DNA sequence: TTTATGTACTCGTAGTGTCTGC
DNA sequence: GCAGACACTACGAGTACATA
């Protein structure tokens, strides 16, 4: 269609949710019942929350009666206390909607209806404080389905109210058959190993992966030449660091002299690289090395680990990396 | 206009052989407009990322996308406060900054791109320096992108791509743009001299040009301009470089810092601060360039040196973390003093 | 509700009707059946950690006092209902001021959640309580007891919910299997009392979902792999192999391992992390500077993944922390 | 639907000045205005519960015995009092003609006057300025520093002090006198000491004893009331030999059902007010638990980060 | 066909009906059978009820084949009410397991049908029935003497006490400003009956209520000229407005006394 | 503030035909601004201890209590002056016991200090001394009396305690410690109220924290640089270069909008 | 020119409804 | 009867404080 290929192949059934077997599978069995429980869906980006909820939405009512039973609130809409307590209470106290008489023959529609509320975890304290007791009173006519990919933020009340579904994070060995199924479906030819590299590349974000499969086949697409894709290619696409880039950072840290490193990574710095695929190289070519004894993993690991957590909270990547590198040297 | 840097400026794909790659993959992406994600492009400043984003805009939409008209708009937020806020709209397609007020940018973001979301296909918005959205705007775009994908699609402008969230970076499609090389900036440079009318007999002034400004395309540009204007036109070999005056305050305060280490110094140091965070410098940019000038003196020892960039890198999490950005600045000069 | 039982969750189709049916807290509730025996009610203040049975407490409390009708012979005033100090000023006034409606006893007001309250509306309240105490009893339920005014404390009885102990959360298993007529191994019952952490709740959400996952309800009993899958827990196997192998083996084979132990069934970095600190709590120790080190980088790890990052940087920097504060000799 | 017993908090609240125990100088110059008449305008302030509003009713029932019900004014938080019902109504009332006694002026009692606005409190000046040769105000608030400064210059300021134990013992006697019950004296220590000075706690303690036991016992008095979590906080932190505090607070707070919040904020309160160490250990101390409280609140709530405040509070007191 | 069509002659009437405890009640319930469309509802401060029961007379045409439960918003029902011309005529129409009424505005004069609906709501509350039948003071006096007396009344004080004597009716509301005392005598006026006033006394009475209640209980006075009240001790004042078929009746706790 | 008042009456000081008198407290607000110099500067102070003496000598032979000529001076110096509490505290003495002397008057002062709210640069001229930070000190002014000297102007007292934290000549300097390192650790300390300054004023509003706050912005900070001043307090230079710098970020922006 | 939601207060405002008298 | 004149509840906008 004229849809990116994330849009384009998005699960419509639960059936379709690759991984997340026990997530899917309780689902499904309490689509025969009507003893669907307050939701709490997390986990990391792109496992297929979203997806999952409006696959259930889906199957429990039809194209029909998602628009009248289902009410969505993200980010997009103001999510303070004064709106949860009074348009999310004025949902809940409504009754549930009628259904029409092809509905009640094809779709098991339960008495109840759905509140998915995406990135609850945005949501003050206040707003989740008042969002106890409603979740608690009317549930008996309509059911809550808090998202988020912190649980932290969200209170403990709600955390033990809401039934919690963690998502895991999808890898090569979990979401394969997906991106497989994706390639053969849109004719895209690569190597054995490229989408095994494509999945490894993303962290539990196989959105990510499909992006890049799909920046990939257009690639060849302009290229025209009717070459599968290689892993170097993927790789190039995907933001990766090439090896000898890293080999060449290594031995800089490893001879010191603060002065060739500083001007190394102002070079490093012009060409361009995130310095969180750097910061994950780095880690992933010296803890699986055996050149290093336990001393200088011990101390690299928690240099690392410092790096990113600093990285995680914006900064200069310029001075974090410098910063990162000089430790190493100093070791 | 009078500027060289804004009218010496490619309008196509085919006028950019600054990266090959980089146009092959921009082309790439513009042979079929209908399947086109959302786009993320990063890099470090003043590379030219808005030329490719505008070279790929009429690469995909066709011309007129330079026909900017500048719009104004107004916005309610809370109490009285009234924000005006111009959008520099444009056909097929539009662009948006966070030029108003830090903390209220949420509300405008969310209601520009519910306004245009409602009316090839598809209208691409620009969002310039999105890196200095606050994280509460990120998390509202992020389910207004999603949703909206047939009607709306991003091309999001940001360097040193951190602040920006996981979720946004995770539906992104995210291109590299790396910085000039020297032989690029000299060739751009030749090209405009060429064009130009400027009396230059050396290319080594070119090269000292592309040097100092750390592959920078904007900022080489400035300086040529600059110092063609001072030279009347007329280059020579041995013509001092001219930095920008806010570079020389924090050489002279990097000195300062290192020939002397007393507490009048540093309330010499904090009027100095003062007067460059109202200078409208953004603070992150000032501590960066004060480290590297620090780590630049050949007095300091190695050991100086590493304590330097160990609290260059604290202060800089906290200036990130922060909302003074004049106290970290303070407590980082004092902690080097100290540690000189 | 709607269509009556049968189509509610767990967490409140079994929610306690009687105040004999609230088990775990039996100092509480004896305390409260002699108070309302003999006649004397003081202002009643429950503090507790969620799902140990407060508001269930007070709900069958104010059955038994009053009887079907509890629900409009009672003001609740929750955090969902609008608590600001107009309403104090009126709402509780009068319904403290008239006499009841249907019947001759006293009046009950139920100020569930009463944390989640302004300053002012809680010093507007204080003289509420001290005036019309002569036939008006009120009732505070707290999650926190630091957002009250020491006012507010000093007018009410403190009475504590302690966490449920095992014996209780048992025999609320038993009486589930009971009414559900499904069967439970005692392995699995010692894994949901380990997933409890003092919250009943969280137990009934765990059987659902337990239950929703066996293929067949009836001929078929949840055994510990059931429970961790749905439940999506670290095994006290896959943890001791982890520890194991971390403060042993060197460390490429404890990182091979960490990860096979990650990727065999997606076990989360912090459940194992959780089960890590628990496991270690039990070894004897005897440099106090390694107790100070381990919780120190581990809290730093929490920290850090709560506020998100990459995976695998953070599990080495776990192997790496446990190796490190074990290695200046335990 | 049962009836109930009137508490024992106002079925023993005292009517006379003599009856009230506590600061000796404040409660003799309050009975000198009882008998002179010639009240001024007054602030009480002080602890909660160490009997201020009592002592203001008290003393304007003895100055109008005949007339309380109409030359005595009694506002509180639970009354509208903002700007436009405090100029109606103080004004009617400090106008209306009634002819008292001549030493006998009207009173207005204000309790808990920390809560009102500023804008009243200004009106207010101007009232108490105009009109103080028939009507006189009393103030009785919590906290002193919520009045503005002028007030407390019209006014007369008169604070009161928390009880010693030998008061609350002697109440707590002499209302086990007026009512039958038998006791140990270790369960009135251990009431006086949960007490903590505060006497309305302890007639609550006592009156639930009585309730749920009958016996006024140490065990009994424990099982009603929970050790303060102020004193087992402190023990917490004051304790050196690190594994002893991890035992205490997994022992004592985590499995007793203390929320992480409540803990890291009596510690906080507890760190403040300590005395025994010195400034800068109470310092650093308190950075500390601060850093642990920001962990807190962001929504990182569990056991490890309090065992990780500890550490780091044990390794300071070791001096690294 | 749908199983809920209730016909109102001049649609004035349920917007009267309506507009009667609109301020005191945001949440009712319409418990529609073959016998009438009653309802009862307690406010949010559990002081005041309101039942009211409206019968098959008042309808030109009724018929309810199922017990049928409406809960409803009253400030949007009576939004929707004001939404018309008394000229009109007014009829709800619900369908099996309703989600919402149909309220349609016809009339004869000039075809402007307008068709409304109202969102249902779940209330959840089974209340109970009304467990008082015996009062010691049965009066009725004119709605538009007791509404003024009220309104008098209520300006001085927040508290009305209403005391009843042998043949001696006495509303007490001394305040802040002053006092109040209305003492009103019965009387049997030939000349107009509905300006007479009743009194039956049988045990004294002496009850103090509310001020804003009260108020709300009169803001009913434009729905029946006359109203009886029915004070005892030790139970809830019985305000009755009689209707063309049924009736609103009110239930108001007295204050305390200490 | 805006549309209260203070507009129309300094249109009424601009145009009135009969003379206008005002009266207020202290001129250090923002609201008391627009009347800078449209109005006359006629300012009252502290009454000297001879005059008030000599009333309340005539106050004392009318209402027939003994006042000691000597107790007089701290019964001033307690209530700052304020001559009508002075009245109402010999009254309220006197009721009872109408005789005083040495044996009482720490007794009354200590029951009637005025305790004014301390001016902003009260509480860093206090702050500031290293008396209070010695041992003799904290006992006498307890670590809550210093968090109670932050929360009187919470607003200003961080940001005033910043623009002169280093122009104190150190006295609790720890041995082997220079007054630049002391110096380097209040302003990390500055650096770490910061954040929690910020998150205070977040969109989670955590105003738990305002306690933290105090300690992490004034106490500490000034318990390194206590001691002798260099010079006299400095008000707050953040508030006028953020104007200016504002100032300058809207003259970018314009010219933003103006060059495309 | 600063914070940045939620709460409470205060004000003037515009409709809204009820009583007098041309 | 209709148009005003009133008092009335209600809505909007702005200042102020936020831990003892
Ligand atoms: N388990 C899955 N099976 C199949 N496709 C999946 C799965 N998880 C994610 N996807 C793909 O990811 C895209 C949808 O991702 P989402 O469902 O929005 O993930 P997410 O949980 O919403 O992450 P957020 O909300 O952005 S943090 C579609 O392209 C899907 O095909
Ligand atoms: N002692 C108990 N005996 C039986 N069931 C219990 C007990 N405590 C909790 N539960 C269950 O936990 C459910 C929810 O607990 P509630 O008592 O309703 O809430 P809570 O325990 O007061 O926690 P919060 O603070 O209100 S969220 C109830 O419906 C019961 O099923
Ligand atoms: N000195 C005292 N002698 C006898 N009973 C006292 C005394 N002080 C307090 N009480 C008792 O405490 C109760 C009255 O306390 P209150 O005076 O109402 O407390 P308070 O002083 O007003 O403090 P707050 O701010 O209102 S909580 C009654 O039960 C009294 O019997
Ligand atoms: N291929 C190219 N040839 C010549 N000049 C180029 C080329 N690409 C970019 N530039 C220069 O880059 C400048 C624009 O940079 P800009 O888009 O403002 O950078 P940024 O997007 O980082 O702000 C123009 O002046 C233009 O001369
Ligand atoms: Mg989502
Ligand atoms: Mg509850
Ligand atoms: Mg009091």
């Amino acid at each position: 269609a004229q849809q990116p290929w994330v849009e384009k192949y998005r699960p419509k059934n639960l059936d379709e949710v690759t991984a997340q077997d026990h997530a899917v599978t309780v689902l499904k069995k309490t689509l025969k019942s009507a003893n669907l429980p307050h939701m709490l869906f997390y986990g990391p980006p792109g496992t297929g929350k979203t997806s999952t909820i409006l696959a259930l939405t889906k199957e429990l009512y039809g194209p029909d009666l998602m628009k009248s039973r289902i009410l969505e609130l993200n980010a997009s809409d103001e999510r303070g206390i004064s709106i949860v307590r009074e348009k999310v209470k004025n949902f809940a106290r409504l009754t549930v909607s009628k259904p029409s008489k092809h509905d009640l023959e094809n779709y098991p529609c339960p008495p109840y209806k759905i509140i998915i509320l995406d990135e609850a975890d945005s949501m003050t304290a206040d707003a989740q404080s008042a969002l106890r007791r409603t979740m608690e009173t009317y549930s008996g006519v309509t059911r809550f389905c808090l998202i988020c990919n912190y649980v932290t933020r969200i209170i403990d009340p709600l955390a033990s109210r809401c039934s919690k579904f963690r998502f895991k994070a999808l890898d090569a060995s979990n979401a394969i058959d997906r991106l497989r199924f994706i390639s053969e479906q849109e004719n895209v030819k690569c190597d054995d190993g490229v989408l095994e590299r494509i999945l490894d590349i993303s962290a539990g974000d196989l959105r990510r992966g499909i992006t890049l499969l799909q920046s990939a086949s257009k690639g060849a697409q302009y290229l025209g030449d009717g070459k599968n894709i290689t892993s170097t290619q993927v790789e190039e696409l995907a933001g990766v660091v090439p090896h000898d880039i890293l080999i060449e950072i290594v031995e800089k840290v490893k001879s010191g002299d603060f002065d060739e490193i500083k001007k190394y990574v102002n070079t490093f710095m012009k060409s361009g690289w995130s310095a969180a695929s750097v910061v994950n190289q780095l880690h992933e070519y010296y803890i699986t090395n055996d050149n290093f004894d336990t001393n200088f993993k011990n101390q690299i690991s928690w240099l690392l680990f410092t790096t990113d957590s600093r990285l995680n909270n914006g900064t200069n990547e310029h001075i974090q990396l410098l910063n990162l590198l000089v430790k190493i040297s100093q070791l | 206009m009078s500027l060289w840097v804004d009218k010496y400026r490619p309008k196509s794909l085919n006028a950019l052989s600054h990266n090959e790659e980089l146009t092959n993959f921009l082309k790439s992406l513009s042979d079929q407009p209908r399947d086109l994600p959302h786009l993320l492009l990063y890099g470090p400043n003043g590379t030219g990322k808005k030329t490719r984003c505008m070279a790929l805009l009429e690469s995909i939409f066709g011309p007129g996308v330079y026909r900017l008209k500048i719009d104004v708009r107004q916005f309610v937020t809370a109490s009285n406060r009234k924000l005006e806020l111009n959008v520099v709209s444009s056909p097929y397609h539009l662009e948006i900054t966070p030029s108003d007020m830090g903390n209220n940018d949420r509300i405008v973001i969310q209601e520009l791109l519910k306004e245009v979301a409602q009316m090839h296909r598809y209208k691409c918005v620009i969002i310039n320096e999105a890196n200095s959205l606050t994280k509460d705007a990120q998390a509202a775009l992020r389910r207004t992108m999603e949703k909206y994908s047939k009607n709306i699609r991003l091309i999001m402008v940001c360097d040193s791509m951190s602040p920006i969230i996981a979720p946004i970076k995770s539906r992104c499609l995210l291109i590299r743009c790396p910085a000039p090389s020297d032989s690029e900036i000299s060739t751009i440079l030749s090209d405009v001299v060429t064009n130009e009318r400027i009396q230059l007999e050396t290319k080594d002034i070119l090269k000292r040009i592309a040097q100092a400004s750390n592959g920078n395309l904007r900022v080489s540009l400035l300086m040529l301009e600059s110092m063609a204007l001072n030279n009347e036109l007329a280059l020579k070999s041995s013509s001092p470089i001219i930095k920008p005056d806010w570079i020389i305050v924090i050489h002279k305060l990097t000195r300062k810092i290192v020939k002397e280490r007393s507490v009048n110094s540093l309330i010499e140091c904090r009027a100095v601060l003062y007067d460059l965070l109202a200078h409208c410098i953004p603070a992150n940019i000032i501590l960066k360039e004060l480290t590297f000038s620090l780590l630049d003196v050949e007095t300091l020892n190695t050991t100086n040196k590493s304590s330097i960039i160990e609290y260059s890198s604290v202060f800089d999490e906290r200036l990130s973390l922060g909302n003074k950005a004049i106290f970290h600045l303070e407590g980082f000069i004092a902690k080097v003093m100290c540690c000189l | 509700e709607k269509r009556s039982k049968e189509n509610l969750p767990w967490v409140e189709k079994y929610r306690p009707e009687t105040l004999d049916e609230v088990y775990g807290q039996n100092e509480v509730i004896t305390t409260v059946r002699k108070f309302v025996d003999e006649g004397k009610l003081p202002h009643l203040l429950f503090y507790g950690p969620p799902g140990t049975g407060k508001t269930s407490t007070i709900v069958a409390l104010a059955r038994e006092i009053y009887g079907k009708n509890y629900s409009n012979m009672v003001l609740e005033l929750n955090a969902s209902d609008d608590r600001g100090i107009d309403v104090v000023r009126n709402q509780i006034k009068d319904f403290a001021s008239t006499r009841q409606i249907f019947s001759k006893g006293f009046k009950l007001i139920i100020l569930d959640e009463a944390d989640a309250m302004t300053n002012a509306a809680q010093n507007a309240l204080r003289r509420v309580i001290e005036r019309y105490t002569k036939n008006t009893r009120f009732c505070v339920l707290a999650n926190y007891a630091h957002k009250l005014t020491p006012a507010l404390l000093s007018r009410c009885t403190r009475f504590r919910f302690q966490p449920l102990p095992q014996e209780a959360i048992e025999r609320r298993i038993a009486n589930v299997l009971v009414h559900e007529k499904l069967k439970l191994s005692p392995n699995a019952e010692k894994a949901l009392i380990e997933l409890s952490n003092g919250d009943m709740r969280r137990v009934l959400n765990v059987l659902q979902s337990c239950k929703a996952t066996l293929d067949n309800p009836d001929e078929d009993e949840i055994s510990d792999d059931v429970i961790y899958e749905c439940c999506g827990a670290p095994r006290p196997s896959d943890l001791k192999a982890v520890l194991k192998s971390i403060l042993e083996d060197d460390w490429g084979t404890a990182h091979y391992t960490l990860n096979k132990v990650r990727s065999a069934k997606g076990l989360a970095l912090i459940d194992l992390i959780e089960g890590i600190v628990k496991i270690l709590e039990d070894y004897e120790l005897q440099n106090e500077e390694t107790r100070v080190h381990l919780l120190t980088k581990l809290a730093d790890i929490e920290y850090s993944i709560s506020k998100g990052g990459n995976d695998q940087i953070q599990g080495s920097a776990v192997i790496g922390a446990i190796k490190a504060s074990f290695e200046n000799e335990t | 639907t049962l009836s109930l017993q009137l508490p024992w908090v106002e079925k023993y609240r005292p009517q006379v000045l003599s009856d009230i125990v506590g600061n000796k100088e404040t409660i003799d110059r309050l009975q000198q205005i009882a008998k002179d008449g010639n009240m001024p305008h007054m602030i009480i302030s002080g602890m909660p519960g160490i009997g201020k509003t009592t002592s203001v009713h008290c003393l304007a029932h003895e100055l109008l015995g005949r007339s309380y019900a109409d030359g005595v004014l009694e506002l509180n938080a639970s009354d509208d009092r903002g700007i436009d019902v405090v100029r109606n109504q103080i004004k009617h009332f400090a106008q209306k003609k009634l002819h008292l006694p001549p030493g006998k002026h009207k009173i207005v009692i204000l309790d808990e006057a920390d809560s009102m606005t500023a804008g009243a409190q200004q009106a207010l000046r101007r009232t108490m300025e105009l009109y103080s040769n028939s009507t006189r105000f009393a103030f009785a608030c919590n906290q002193s520093n919520k009045i503005i400064e002028p007030l407390q210059s019209r006014c007369a300021i008169l604070r009161y002090s928390k009880l010693s134990d030998e008061d609350v013992l002697k109440r707590l006697l002499q209302i086990i006198k007026l009512e039958d019950v038998k006791y140990t004296n270790d369960g009135l220590e251990a009431i006086i000491f949960t007490a903590e000075g505060d006497m309305r706690q302890a007639i609550n303690n006592l009156q639930s004893t009585v309730a749920g036991h009958g016996l006024v016992n140490a065990d009994n008095v424990f099982k009603i009331v929970d050790s303060p979590h102020p004193l087992i906080v402190k023990k917490m932190l004051l304790a050196s030999n690190l594994e002893d505090s991890i035992q205490i607070l997994r022992t004592d707070l985590w499995k007793k059902g203390y929320s992480s919040i409540d803990i890291v904020t009596t510690s906080f309160r507890v760190t403040k007010n300590l005395a025994q160490v010195k400034e800068s250990v109470r310092l650093e101390m308190i950075k500390e638990i601060g850093l642990t409280h920001m962990r807190i609140l962001e929504g990182v709530g569990t056991y490890l980060q309090l065992a990780s405040m500890l550490a780091k509070i044990h390794k300071l007191n070791n001096k690294a | 066909a749908s199983m809920l069509e209730a016909k109102f002659e001049e649609a004035s009437l349920f917007k009267r009906i309506i507009d009667g405890f609109k301020d005191c009640v945001q949440l009712v319930n319409f418990q529609c059978k073959e016998d009438g469309i009653i309802a009862q509802a307690v406010d949010d401060s559990r002081v005041l009820l309101v039942s009211l029961e409206i019968g098959v007379e008042a309808f030109q045409e009724y018929r309810c084949d199922h017990p049928v439960t409406l809960g409803m918003d009253l400030t949007s029902l009576s939004k929707i009410l004001r939404c018309g011309n008394n000229t009109d005529t007014l009829t709800l129409i619900a369908d099996n397991t309703p989600d919402s009424i149909i309220l349609l505005f016809e009339d004869t004069k000039k075809d402007r049908i307008a068709e409304y609906s109202l969102k249902l709501m779940d209330i959840d509350a089974d209340f109970l029935k009304i467990e008082e039948l015996q009062y010691d003071s049965t009066l009725s006096l004119p709605s538009s003497e007791f509404s003024k007396i009220v309104r008098d009344l209520s300006q001085l004080s927040d508290s009305i006490n209403i005391m009843i004597t042998k043949e001696t009716i006495k509303f007490v509301a001394d305040g802040d400003i002053g006092s109040g005392s209305v003492i009103i005598k019965p009387f049997v006026d030939m000349e107009h009956p509905e300006t007479s006033i009743k009194l039956e006394m049988d045990q004294p009475v002496d009850l103090t209520f509310g001020a804003k209640y009260l108020l709300d209980i009169i803001k009913g006075s434009s729905l029946s000229d006359r109203v009886g009240i029915r004070l005892s001790s030790e139970a809830p004042a019985l305000f009755q407005f009689d209707l063309k078929s049924g009736f609103l009746q009110f239930f108001l706790a007295p204050k305390f006394n200490d | 503030g805006d549309r209260g008042g203070v507009g129309q009456l300094a249109q009424f000081c601009r145009k009135t035909s009969t003379p206008l008198i005002l009266i207020c407290n202290e001129r250090n607000l923002p609201k008391m601004r627009p009347f800078d110099r449209v109005c006359l500067d006629i300012q009252f102070r502290r009454p000297d201890a001879n005059s008030i003496k000599s009333r309340l000598m005539t106050i004392a032979i009318r209402e027939k209590f003994k006042l000691d000529p000597n107790v007089i001076d701290r019964l001033i110096q307690t209530t700052r002056g304020d001559i009508r509490q002075v009245i109402n505290l010999l009254s309220t003495i006197s009721t009872t016991t109408k005789t005083i002397n040495h044996e009482n008057i720490n007794e009354i002062s200590k029951a009637w200090e005025k305790n004014i709210a301390l001016k902003p640069f009260d509480i860093a001229h206090k702050m500031l001394d290293g008396q209070i930070y010695s041992d003799i000190g904290s006992r006498n002014f307890t670590l809550n009396d210093k968090i109670a000297l932050y929360f009187d102007d919470f607003d200003f007292t961080p940001l005033m305690i910043q623009e002169n934290y280093l122009s104190t000549r150190p006295s609790v300097l720890k041995p082997g410690q220079s007054h630049l390192e002391a110096v380097a650790e209040a302003a990390n300390c500055i650096s770490l109220g910061d954040i929690v300054e910020k998150k205070i004023r977040s969109s989670e509003q955590l105003w738990s924290l305002l306690p933290l706050h105090a300690v992490l912005s004034s106490v500490y900070p000034a318990s390194k640089v206590a001691g002798h001043m260099a010079g006299r307090i400095n008000f707050t230079a953040w508030l006028g270069q953020n104007s200016k710098s504002a100032k300058y970020y809207r003259l970018l922006q314009e010219i933003h909008y103006h060059t495309r």
